[PDB]
């Protein structure tokens, strides 16, 4: 046996609130949508 | 061996609708590549039946023809034509299978094989080009000072008839100064329609090169083409005969891909 001991901490006095890393629930890519872009009004004058 | 084919374009009667054909025989450079599309050899006929492919000037045969575009009234309406001679057959089937909006009725090609002599009387109706070539060019004329940027610029630019001289004499002498060599003689030509004609030509051109290749980066350009035109009908009397089947099957003009130079002889 050994004599254990309890005692208690207040978060943010004693324990700073770490942040979560870059994360998210995963959702599929909803692409994008763009045509001032220079490089597709470039794209389109090759394909015609 | 001549076909001489024959168009019911499809003009058209509300403007508020598209109206296809109208903006198609706008330009002279479309008419041109529409009626050249209707020569398929034998790997755009048999490989795709239905037309559905990018286009390929080389996959076509390079077949002269003329064409007129013009119209008629036959016995209670007014239609559009366009008169085309060809030495090959006409791939009508091939050519508006999918652009059935443009053509009214169903395309025409019926054999003409004319036996003419020489000393008969024969009436004829041509559209021609009306362009001389200036032996002293005058200069560019800068706008901001109309004088010169260069000197000599040798261009083919209009026919010219003087001051007060008519027209339609002048165009008359002048087709019968050639006439000799052609092989007619003209009495009674008269002159209908005097303008211009316009077109407009891609005429691709370079402006970036691509990071792991040829220069793909490139865009279309555009090159503005005007012509004068000139419509003319009469009588004409033939003479040497060996040579106006050449005449008949070659055109006179110096745009004869741009509508002016088909020759239509018709019977006194």
């Amino acid at each position: 046996p050994r004599f254990v001991i309890r005692r208690e901490l207040v978060v943010g006095e004693d324990v700073q609130v770490s942040r979560e890393t870059g994360t998210s629930v995963w959702r599929p890519k909803g692409t994008r949508a763009d045509y001032n872009n220079s490089e597709y009004k470039k794209v389109r004058a090759e394909r015609l | 061996m001549i076909y001489l084919s024959r168009l019911l374009i499809d003009t058209g009667g509300n403007p508020d609708r598209p109206r296809p054909g109208r903006k198609w025989l706008d330009n002279i450079y479309n008419v041109h590549r529409r009626l050249s599309m209707a020569f398929p050899s034998g790997l755009r006929r048999e490989q795709d039946p239905h037309f559905l492919k990018p286009f390929s000037p080389n996959d076509f045969q390079k077949t002269p023809f003329l064409f007129r575009v013009d119209n008629n009234i036959d016995g209670n309406d007014k239609r559009a034509i366009i008169i085309v001679q060809s030495v090959l057959e006409p791939d009508w089937d091939y050519c508006f299978q999918n652009a059935l909006d443009f053509l009214a009725a169903p395309p025409e090609t019926k054999e003409y094989n004319p036996e003419f002599k020489a000393g008969q009387l024969l009436r004829f109706r041509l559209r021609v080009n009306a362009s001389v070539r200036r032996h002293i060019p005058e200069m560019v004329q800068q706008d901001g000072q109309t004088i010169e940027t260069g000197k000599i610029l040798h261009k083919r630019v209009s026919l010219t008839w003087d001051a007060s001289s008519t027209p339609d004499q002048a165009l008359a002498d002048w087709l019968a100064a050639k006439s000799p060599k052609l092989g007619f003689t003209l009495q009674r030509c008269e002159l209908l329609q005097l303008g211009w004609v316009y077109g407009s030509k891609p005429e691709p051109k370079n402006v970036k090169v691509k990071e792991q290749g040829q220069g793909y980066w490139r865009e279309h350009k555009y090159n503005p083409l005007r012509f004068r035109a000139a419509l003319l009908e009469g009588v004409l009397e033939v003479d040497d005969p060996k040579l106006f089947l050449k005449t008949l099957s070659s055109g006179i003009g110096k745009a004869k891909s741009f509508g002016f130079g088909l020759l239509s002889v018709l019977p006194i």
